[PDB]
RNA sequence: ACGGGGAAUCAGGGUUCGAUUCCGGAGAGGGAGCCUGAGAAACGGCUACCACAUCCAAGGAAGGCAGCAGGCGCGCAAAUU
RNA sequence: UAAAGUUGCUGCAGUUAAAAAGCUCGUAGUUGGAUCUCUCUCGGCCGAAGCGUUUACUUUGAAAAAAUUAGAGUGUUCAAAGCAGGCCCGAGCCGCCUGGAUACCGCAGCUAGGAAUAAUGGAAUAGGACCGCGGUUCUAUUUUGUUG
């Protein structure tokens, strides 16, 4: 069992930071590889540029091709598939435009049917996806 | 339990309630001090000496009669062991298992016992030093051993 | 003799003994007036320094240096400098978040007068604060008391 | 920083003087003088904010400049001057006289007193030290020097100085039974009779007071200050006597003051 | 080994509640012991218990009245003031109108409401309800 | 990772934050050395090197916004010359 | 951050769901069986001096920046705030009354009582306590009205 002796607190706080260690959360959160790897680099959100348009196939049993971006970040260079959400909305995105994209709600965890992606678009060519689709606001041009 | 076995025996001696010496016995306690006096003289441990005095002149306990234990007596006199007798049988017996060892190299079994019995040799030195009963630079040392008893 | 051992002549600064006198008085003896104070907060002198001829300016009684500050207590460790000793000094460490305590332990550099002789590793030893005597010494041994092991 | 510091933040001033967070960042840093910074009232605030002669800063200068207040007899043009303990403040122009005492709750209060008792103060003597040609020398808590005192007055004691010419006219030794006022720390303010004094050599002494209404309580010695010998003082007190009262009972008198008016 | 007696004579006297028992041996004896059985004898919950005197560390013999439902030991011994009693009231006792932690104080040995009364801490054994 | 006074969440324990108006510390593009003065190794003082950089009649002269506005750049991210 | 008693000191698990080292010895660390109900002297009952074998603990007391939090008072028209305000006027033409509390501030360091619990201490080769009595050596002050 455990040592429930008077001096026995260097023996319990040591041993419970090295047992921290072992937790999944904090782990990522306290080593630094995670935040290494994360293309956003701790950012809510980001600027990059449209290379082109691809078509992701749904994993099964679902059955459906989602419309989504590869992108090219400004800050570090380095390359985002990031979705597009809406029923027609990849007609508003142009080739080497500029999106500002966010993450999909999952932190890092791909969301859905859609294998792989994390990322998904808010604003093209500094306009929101949302005035666009609701017909607010028209592209700039 | 044992301090080097897994047994758990419960056998040892129960002392009676009553501290008073028995009516029958006609010893005083200057008889008896000779008595264990001449016994020592002879070359007898204190157990021995008790064991003796049990079974052939009805003394049951000495401290009883006497007021004192039997090393006390012993020290008190001058008729003491410079080592006390435990730690000295403890260092006969390595010694005896050292010496079987030598003529046997395979007997593993000897070695195994050999370590249980030097670590309770550093046990009963370290107790007896920090007694004083022994000097602070009193150490056992397997070629030393048999020169030490 | 035995005292002067440096390239310097040792001497006690307010003393002066280059004072001439007659011839009978000199046939007597050369004794020397000792220097010693008292140092206050009840501590006594030991016979040592006032019957003693050791020269020693860091010494609590027999030197320039003065007695202020936190007196404290501690068990000798190492003798190995020259009038100075390291001592140990042991406490506990309390802990909130577990309700418990951890033993710690520090080690202070202090100043051996002459005075003390006799006195071995684990002896307790109170200490008293002065002016920094060098780099890492800060305490001068005040008192000394023998282990509970003393025949 | 490089050197002194000349300015004083309005939150860190002392909560003494009572001032408010939305007047200003700045509060009036004390000169130097007798008193220390902490422990002083500069003539601002108690020209301005005590007695409510002056709206702003600048009335107080034009006040000051017209040479009309006297700080222990003598003229003071300085706004930010630190005026302390047991300080005679005059004004010849309304004929008012002051002196600064501590109240129960450890602020100065406006006290007005006689100007026949406006000629003198009362002082803590600090040191006593032997000078050139054997001449003693007397150094009181509010920076006076005085050379030939009296041989019996040691540390500790009290004297009555007279502000015209600022000599001692008489004094009052430090032993039990006498009255005092404490200083500084959680009783500032209270009076009451010295019972004893515990000596703590190397360290600081304690000293126990007991009120007129038998509450006891214990300072350090440096906190004391010797008013009056016996049960009568040598000065006059402000409202309340020195007897600090607790919020149950200053709940029940103001309670009762309120139902006697109207 | 046996490092605790209090906690033993406790769990001996829990245990033998438990079964419905009329009476129960403890041993080894001690002065705690006897402290912590008058404290629980004053408020009722045992009743009167019999010390057997042999020349080593003695027995105790204690009548049980069945209305014991809980006696237990606090260990380590925790420094408690006046002022954490509350929480450790909350945390071990069933409810405010009944239970009784035990302290051992300057004073002597008494339960908590003893030690608000005479204004002093101490040190908790143990608690019974 | 400037430190505290403190902040968010919290049955009782606890977890996380504190560049930021108050108190201490450090710095004035990076180092180093100084004059004056009670007090500075000061930069809305000086002298050099390192990196930038302004005018020039090519001989020379003059630099330091992490002070208030304001401008470029950087970025998801912040106001009147 | 809570939910997470899914980091468990309070307060988690380890036969089969993730899990106890192949076995034993052993230093450091942690833990450890019962027992034991103020003082002479010197000065004015108290004052000085030694206290306590010492601690740990608990209860006091002192010193502890403001601001924030908690909290008392106060009709900012309520409130978030602020430290302000109230009263009679025949007008006081010397205007009157009153506040600007208090609580908390961990650890370490000071202070005074408690004596349970937990450490530590004494007289065993008696060169151990208490009351006395002789022998020897080394220095200081006072009295022989002063001075050697
Ligand atoms: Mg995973
Ligand atoms: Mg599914
Ligand atoms: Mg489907
Ligand atoms: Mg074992
Ligand atoms: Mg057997
Ligand atoms: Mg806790
Ligand atoms: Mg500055
Ligand atoms: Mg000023
Ligand atoms: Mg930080
Ligand atoms: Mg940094
Ligand atoms: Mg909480
Ligand atoms: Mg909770
Ligand atoms: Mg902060
Ligand atoms: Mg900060
Ligand atoms: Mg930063
Ligand atoms: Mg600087
Ligand atoms: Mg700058
Ligand atoms: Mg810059
Ligand atoms: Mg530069
Ligand atoms: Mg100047
Ligand atoms: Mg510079
Ligand atoms: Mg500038
Ligand atoms: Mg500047
Ligand atoms: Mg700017
Ligand atoms: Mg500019
Ligand atoms: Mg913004
Ligand atoms: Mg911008
Ligand atoms: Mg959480
Ligand atoms: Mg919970
Ligand atoms: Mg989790
Ligand atoms: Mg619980
Ligand atoms: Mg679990
Ligand atoms: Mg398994
Ligand atoms: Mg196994
Ligand atoms: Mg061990
Ligand atoms: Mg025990
Ligand atoms: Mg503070
Ligand atoms: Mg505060």
């Amino acid at each position: 069992g455990k040592c429930r002796g008077l001096r026995t607190a260097r023996k319990l706080r040591s041993h419970r930071r090295d047992q921290k260690w072992h937790d999944k959360q904090y782990k990522k959160a306290h080593l630094g590889t995670a935040l290494k790897a994360n293309p956003f680099g701790g950012a809510s959100h980001a600027k990059g540029i449209v290379l082109e348009k691809v078509g992701v196939e749904a994993k099964q049993p679902n059955s459906a091709i989602r419309k989504c971006v590869r992108v090219q970040l400004i800050k570090n260079g380095k390359k985002i598939t990031a979705f597009v959400p809406n029923d027609g909305c990849l007609n508003f995105i142009e080739e080497n435009d500029e999106v500002l994209v966010a993450g999909f709600g999952r932190k890092g965890h791909a969301v859905g049917d859609i294998p792989g992606v994390r990322f998904k678009v808010v604003k093209v060519a500094n306009v929101s996806l949302l005035a666009l689709y609701k017909g607010k606001k028209e592209r700039p041009r | 339990g044992r301090m080097h076995a897994p047994g758990k025996g419960l056998s040892q001696s129960a002392l009676p309630y009553r501290r008073s010496v028995p009516t029958w016995l006609k010893l005083t306690s200057d008889d008896v001090k000779e008595q264990i006096y001449k016994l020592a003289k002879k070359g007898l441990t204190p157990s021995q000496i008790g064991v003796i005095l049990r079974d052939s002149h009805g003394v049951a306990q000495v401290r009883f009669v006497t007021g004192n234990k039997i090393l006390r007596i012993l020290k008190s006199k001058g008729l003491a062991p410079d080592l006390p007798e435990d730690l000295y049988h403890l260092i006969k017996k390595a010694v005896a298992v050292r010496k079987h060892l030598e003529r046997n190299r395979k007997d593993k079994d000897a070695k195994f016992r050999l370590i249980l019995i030097e670590s309770r040799i550093h046990r009963l030195a370290r107790y007896y030093k920090t007694k004083r009963v022994l000097p602070p630079n009193w150490k056992y040392e397997s070629s030393t051993a048999s020169a030490l008893v | 003799a035995d005292i002067q051992t440096e390239r310097a002549y040792q001497k006690q600064p307010t003393i002066f003994q280059n004072k001439k006198r007659v011839l009978l008085g000199e046939t007597g003896k050369e004794k020397l007036p000792r220097y010693y104070k008292n140092i206050g907060l009840g501590f006594k002198t030991p016979k040592e320094a006032i019957e003693g001829t050791y020269i020693d300016k860091k010494c609590p009684f027999t030197g320039n240096v003065s007695i202020r500050g936190r007196i404290l207590s501690g068990v000798v460790t190492k003798m190995k400098m020259q009038r100075t000793i390291v001592i140990r000094r042991d406490y506990l460490h309390y802990i909130r978040k577990y309700n418990r305590f951890e033993k710690r332990h520090k080690n202070m550099s202090v100043h051996l007068s002459p005075c003390f002789r006799d006195v071995q590793i684990g002896d307790i030893v109170t200490v008293g604060e002065c002016r920094p005597l060098s780099k890492t010494v800060r305490f001068n041994v005040l008192k000394v008391t023998k282990a509970a092991g003393t025949k | 920083a490089r050197g002194p510091k000349k300015h004083l933040k309005r939150v860190a001033a002392p909560k003494h003087w009572m001032l408010d967070k939305l007047t200003g960042v700045f509060a009036p840093r004390p000169s130097t003088g007798p008193h220390k910074l902490r422990e002083c009232l500069p003539l601002i605030i108690f020209l301005r904010n005590r007695l409510k002669y002056a709206l702003t800063g600048d009335e107080v200068k034009k006040i000051c400049m017209q040479r009309f207040i006297k700080i222990d007899g003598k003229v003071r043009t300085d706004i930010t001057y630190p005026a302390g303990f047991m300080d005679v403040i005059s004004i010849d122009k309304t004929g008012e006289n002051f002196r600064l005492i501590y109240d129960t709750k450890g602020r100065f209060a406006v006290h007005r007193i006689t100007p026949e008792e406006a000629k003198y103060k009362l002082c803590k003597v600090r040191k006593i030290f032997v000078g050139t040609k054997g001449i003693p020398h007397l150094v009181t808590h509010d920076a006076r020097t005085i050379r030939y005192p009296d041989p019996l007055i040691k540390v500790n004691d009290t004297i009555q100085i007279d502000l015209e010419t600022g000599k001692i006219t008489d004094f009052i030794k430090f032993d039990t039974g006498n009255l005092c006022m404490v200083t500084g720390g959680a009783n500032l303010g209270r009076i009451g009779v010295i019972t004893n004094r515990e000596r703590h050599p190397g360290s600081f002494d304690v000293v126990h007071v007991k009120d007129a209404n038998g509450n006891s309580f214990a300072t350090r010695l440096s906190n004391i200050f010797v008013i009056g010998k016996g049960n009568k003082p040598w000065i006059s007190l402000p409202r309340g006597k020195g007897i600090r009262l607790t919020i149950a009972e200053e709940r029940d008198k103001r309670l009762a003051a309120k139902q006697s008016s109207g | 080994v046996r490092m605790n007696v209090l906690a033993d004579a406790l769990k001996s006297i829990n245990n033998a509640e438990k079964r419905g028992k009329r009476q129960v041996l403890i041993r080894p004896c001690s002065k705690v012991i006897v402290r912590f059985l008058t404290v629980m004898m004053k408020h009722g919950y045992i009743g009167e218990f019999e010390i057997i005197d042999d020349h080593r560390a003695g027995k105790i013999v204690v009548n049980l009245t069945g209305r014991l439902n809980k006696c237990g030991v606090i260990s380590p011994r925790f420094d408690v003031q006046l002022k954490d009693l509350e929480k450790w009231q909350n945390n071990l006792l069933p409810s405010r109108q009944f239970g009784f932690i035990v302290l051992t104080t300057s004073a002597g040995i008494m339960d908590h409401e003893e030690a608000r009364r005479k204004h002093t801490g101490g040190k908790i054994l143990g608690f019974f309800f």
